[PDB]
């Protein structure tokens, strides 16, 4: 259902973009779960840590990716031994592509599926091995996909949101949320318009 | 069939309690209750009955907390003897006052006083039609029952008022009496912590929730101790 | 000791996760445990617990709730006193 | 049948290794509570050494070297018992 605004892709079409490739279903849902983790990440590492996702990017490079060690809110111990270096970019790196593209592979059928149980390929919830907790099955599974899909578009909104926000702001989403909730009336996209978002 | 009801009913619950009973929710996760392997106190007649007679007392009992130290505050009755539950002769070395006789003067008073009453409700719990039998000084023809020890309507129901809707009336006074037994348990628990009346604890809290709580009031649990 | 204080986040992070596993059939319940199981990997539901009162649609029952939040408290004590200790 | 079994021990060479080096590493990793962080594998090793210098002469009744022997056997038999009992357990029906 989508009383607020557009439709899901079971049912109805957007007159602003004609459905096209139906993969776009696919295509949208699992973008929309990338960005929910991506602005809940966001949302958590400035909450702790206090620096922007963006400049984040920096956390780790060849020269200098130990800097990562224990920056995570009340993490019981440092990430790797501080100083070291031995937490270098080049092992973080390595090992996060290869995992994520035994992911992603196995996700896509480019190489094989580990799991010998169903789980087609090409589908955005399966559910077999990829609910490990039962609450699709509990109820409410569709009811849950209208929710996630709404969850989805809402969390690209909101990434497509913190990317601007640093194009004009250049401060971070959470520090221009406390500067929008202290004075609202002065702390919009439009008195930073006024300023020129700093370019201008 | 609600939220905080279905806590204790289940299989041994649900096969006795059928609902007839004023105010029968389900709620005995405790095996207190059944019928087989009743005796003693823990037969399910006088659970019943004790429940009853328990808040009545404590609906009593809250509204004598509530009414002198309300009525002070505001000035209705005099300050003097407008004392909180605690401090009004209770425990003298917490608080007396100097009534007409001496306060272990009026315990023994209330004592047989509470003692001819009682004694006579139990005798009716016991033997229903029993209490209307002997002369007692020619009061019996009010006292004589109803066969149900709980409900007695005879004087007790002089006004004869919810008689149309008994029933939910029934169900009325079991829940009051559960809310004026929490509240009782609630204005000693609170007056063992915070050392004032029930009426200051609550307008502390309605005035400052976030500092005048039980979790505040760990660090301050005597307030001032009068021992 | 505050919200949002490292000693109630791990008592929270305890409670939340306990709870949750044994809802969600992770940890031994009221109404799924070892009690007349098979081998260490499998629990059993437990038709004597079995429907003994709830209206959370997994079964989760009142007694699941205090065990879980005793065990959470045990847990949360023993993590965070913990480096109170003199030596 | 009834007739004893003359392979009662099943002896397992896997069990045997098991149990010695996954006693030995536990008991060789820090532990906070001896100086320097040291094992007790660590320091029940220093008192073999300091003790093995003089060769005929026993260790002292006062010399740490017992306590740590103890200490370190109770740990090493009881992996050795409790591996046993589990792998043979295993391997028969009493868990799965
Ligand atoms: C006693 C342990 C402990 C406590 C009290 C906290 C406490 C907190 N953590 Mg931390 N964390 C802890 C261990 C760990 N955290 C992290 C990683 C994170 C992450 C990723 C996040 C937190 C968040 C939060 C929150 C709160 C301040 C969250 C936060 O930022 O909320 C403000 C959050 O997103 N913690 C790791 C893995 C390295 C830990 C390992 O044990
Ligand atoms: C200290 C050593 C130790 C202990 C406690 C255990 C414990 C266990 N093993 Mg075994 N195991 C060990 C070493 C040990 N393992 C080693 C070295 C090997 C390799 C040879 C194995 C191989 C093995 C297999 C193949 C299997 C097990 C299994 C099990 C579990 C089933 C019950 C059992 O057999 O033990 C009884 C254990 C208890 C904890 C019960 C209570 C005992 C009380 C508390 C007294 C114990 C005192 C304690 C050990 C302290 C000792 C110090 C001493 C000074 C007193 C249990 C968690 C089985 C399982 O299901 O695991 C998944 C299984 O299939 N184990
Ligand atoms: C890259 C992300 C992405 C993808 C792949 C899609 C894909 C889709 N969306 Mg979603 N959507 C997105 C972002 C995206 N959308 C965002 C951020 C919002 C929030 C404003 C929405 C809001 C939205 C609504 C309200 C509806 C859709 C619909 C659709 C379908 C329309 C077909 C199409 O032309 O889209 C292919 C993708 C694009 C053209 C990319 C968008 C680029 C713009 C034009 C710049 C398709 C499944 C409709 C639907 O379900 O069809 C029945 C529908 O009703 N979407
Ligand atoms: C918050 C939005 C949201 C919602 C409503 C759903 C809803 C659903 N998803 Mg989707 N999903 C989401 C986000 C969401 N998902 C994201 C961000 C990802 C990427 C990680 C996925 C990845 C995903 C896959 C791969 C699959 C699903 C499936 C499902 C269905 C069953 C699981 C369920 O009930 O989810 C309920 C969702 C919630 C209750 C949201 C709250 C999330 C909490 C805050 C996070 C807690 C995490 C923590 C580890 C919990 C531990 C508890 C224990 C102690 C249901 C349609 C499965 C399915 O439909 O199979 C048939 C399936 O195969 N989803
Ligand atoms: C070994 C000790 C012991 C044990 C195992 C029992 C066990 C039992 N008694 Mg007995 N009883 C005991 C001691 C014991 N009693 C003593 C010392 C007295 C004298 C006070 C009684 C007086 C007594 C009566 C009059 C009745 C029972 C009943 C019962 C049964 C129901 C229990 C129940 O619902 O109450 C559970 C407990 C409560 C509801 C709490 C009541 C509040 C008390 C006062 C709390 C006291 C706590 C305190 C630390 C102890 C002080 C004791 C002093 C000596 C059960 C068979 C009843 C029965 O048979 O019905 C089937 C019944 O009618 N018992
Ligand atoms: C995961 C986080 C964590 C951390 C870092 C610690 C760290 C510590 N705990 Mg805590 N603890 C935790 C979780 C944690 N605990 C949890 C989840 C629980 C459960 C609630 C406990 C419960 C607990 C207790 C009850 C005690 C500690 C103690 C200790 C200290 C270790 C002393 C020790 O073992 O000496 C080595 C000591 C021995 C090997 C002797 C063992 C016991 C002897 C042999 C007698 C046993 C009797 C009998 C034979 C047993 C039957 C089998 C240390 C500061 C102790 C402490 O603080 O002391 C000051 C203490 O008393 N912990
Ligand atoms: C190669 C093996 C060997 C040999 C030849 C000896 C020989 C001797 N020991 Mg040693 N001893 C040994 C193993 C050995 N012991 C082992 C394994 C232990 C540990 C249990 C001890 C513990 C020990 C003590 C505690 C003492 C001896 C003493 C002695 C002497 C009596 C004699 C020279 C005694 C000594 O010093 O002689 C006066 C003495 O007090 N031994
Ligand atoms: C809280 C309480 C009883 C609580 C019982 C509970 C929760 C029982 C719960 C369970 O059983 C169920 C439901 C289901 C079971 O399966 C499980 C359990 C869990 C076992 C009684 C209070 C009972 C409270 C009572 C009786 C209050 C009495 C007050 C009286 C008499 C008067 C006092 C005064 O006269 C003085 C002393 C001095 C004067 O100045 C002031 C006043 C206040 C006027
Ligand atoms: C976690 C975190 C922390 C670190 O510190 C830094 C870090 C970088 C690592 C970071 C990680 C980041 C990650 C993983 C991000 C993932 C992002 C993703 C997948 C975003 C998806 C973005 C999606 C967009 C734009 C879509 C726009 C589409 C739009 C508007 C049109 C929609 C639409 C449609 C089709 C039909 C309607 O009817 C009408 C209209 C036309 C409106
Ligand atoms: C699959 C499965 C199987 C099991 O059986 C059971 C199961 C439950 C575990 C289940 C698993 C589920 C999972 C893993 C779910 C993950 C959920 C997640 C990570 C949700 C995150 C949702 C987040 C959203 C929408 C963000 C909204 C963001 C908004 C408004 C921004 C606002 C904003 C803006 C842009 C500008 C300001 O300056 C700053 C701020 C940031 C305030
Ligand atoms: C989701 C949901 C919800 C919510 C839920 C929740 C949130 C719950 C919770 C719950 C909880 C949260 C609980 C808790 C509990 C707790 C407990 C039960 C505790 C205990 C404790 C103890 C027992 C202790 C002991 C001790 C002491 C005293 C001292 C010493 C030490 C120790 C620790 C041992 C609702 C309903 C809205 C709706 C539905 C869904």
């Amino acid at each position: 259902i989508y009383p607020e605004f557009g439709t899901y892709p079971g049912g109805g079409e957007s007159p602003i973009i004609p459905f096209g490739s139906e993969k776009n279903a696919e295509r949208e849902v699992i973008h929309g779960r990338w960005a929910m983790l991506g602005v809940t990440g966001a949302w958590a590492a400035e909450n702790g840590t206090g620096i922007p996702w963006f400049t984040a990017g920096t956390l780790c490079t060849p020269d200098d990716c130990t800097a990562v060690a224990d920056k995570f809110p009340g993490a019981v111990a440092p990430l790797a031994p501080e100083g070291s270096g031995y937490p270098s970019f080049w092992n973080v790196l390595i090992i996060e592509i290869v995992l994520v593209g035994a992911a992603e592979a196995y996700r896509t059928g480019i190489s094989d599926s580990p799991f010998d149980d169903g789980l087609t390929v090409g589908d955005v919830n399966p559910g077999g091995r990829f609910d490990p907790l039962g609450l699709a099955e509990s109820g409410d599974l569709e009811e849950l996909k209208i929710k996630e899909l709404k969850h989805c578009r809402l969390s690209m909104f909101a990434w497509l949101g913190c990317i601007f926000q640093a194009l004009a702001t250049q401060e971070g989403p959470i520090a221009n949320w406390q500067s929008h909730v202290a004075d609202p009336v002065h702390s919009n996209v439009l008195t930073n318009a006024a300023k020129g978002f700093g370019f201008y | 069939l609600a939220p905080l009801y279905v806590l204790g009913n289940s299989e041994q619950s649900l096969s006795y309690l059928d609902g007839s009973l004023p105010g029968d929710y389900g709620f005995d996760p405790l095996g207190l209750s059944d019928p087989e392997g009743a005796g003693g106190f823990v037969n399910p007649k006088w659970l019943a009955y004790s429940e009853l007679i328990h808040g009545r007392w404590a609906m009593l009992g809250v509204a004598g907390m509530v009414a002198p130290e309300v009525l002070g505050g505001m000035g209705i009755i005099p300050q003097e003897t407008g004392l909180v539950w605690f401090k009004a002769g209770m425990i003298p070395a917490q608080g007396t006052y100097d009534y007409w006789a001496s306060p272990f003067t009026i315990f023994w008073i209330n004592a047989f006083l509470m003692n001819i009453a009682e004694l006579r409700r139990a005798q009716d719990y016991w033997n229903p039609g029993s209490m209307g039998k002997q002369d007692f000084a020619g009061l019996e023809k009010m006292l004589g029952g109803s066969g149900d020890p709980a409900y007695p309507g005879g004087f007790f129901n002089f006004m004869k008022q919810g008689e149309k809707d008994m029933a939910a009336m029934k169900t009325k006074e079991i829940k009051n009496g559960r809310l004026a037994m929490m509240a009782c348990f609630g204005c000693g628990a609170q007056a063992c912590m915070t050392g004032e009346g029930p009426v200051k604890n609550l307008v502390d809290h309605v005035i400052d929730p976030f500092g005048h709580n039980l979790l505040v009031n760990f660090s301050q649990i005597g307030g001032v101790s009068p021992f | 000791w505050s919200i949002g204080s490292t000693e109630n986040m791990i008592v929270c992070f305890n409670t939340t996760a306990i709870l949750g596993a044994m809802r969600f059939g992770l940890m031994p319940s009221v109404k799924k445990n070892f009690n007349g199981a098979s081998s260490h990997t499998a629990m059993v539901e437990q038709a004597n617990a079995k429907t003994i009162g709830s209206r959370d649609p997994s079964g989760f029952t009142a007694v699941d709730v205090l065990a879980g939040g005793s065990l959470a408290t045990i847990i949360s004590a023993g993590e965070i006193l913990a480096g109170q200790v003199p030596y | 049948d009834l007739k004893f079994d003359d392979d009662w021990k099943k002896s397992n060479v896997a069990v045997h290794l098991a149990s010695l080096f996954g006693w030995v590493i536990p008991s060789a990793s820090p532990c906070p509570a001896f100086p320097d962080n040291a094992s007790l594998f660590k320091v029940f090793s220093d008192r073999i050494s300091e003790n093995l210098a003089h060769f005929p002469t026993g260790p002292s009744a006062d010399d740490p070297i017992w306590l740590y022997m103890l200490t370190w056997h109770m740990g090493l038999f009881a992996c050795m018992m409790f591996g046993q009992i589990g792998v043979q357990a295993r391997k028969q029906g009493y868990f799965g």
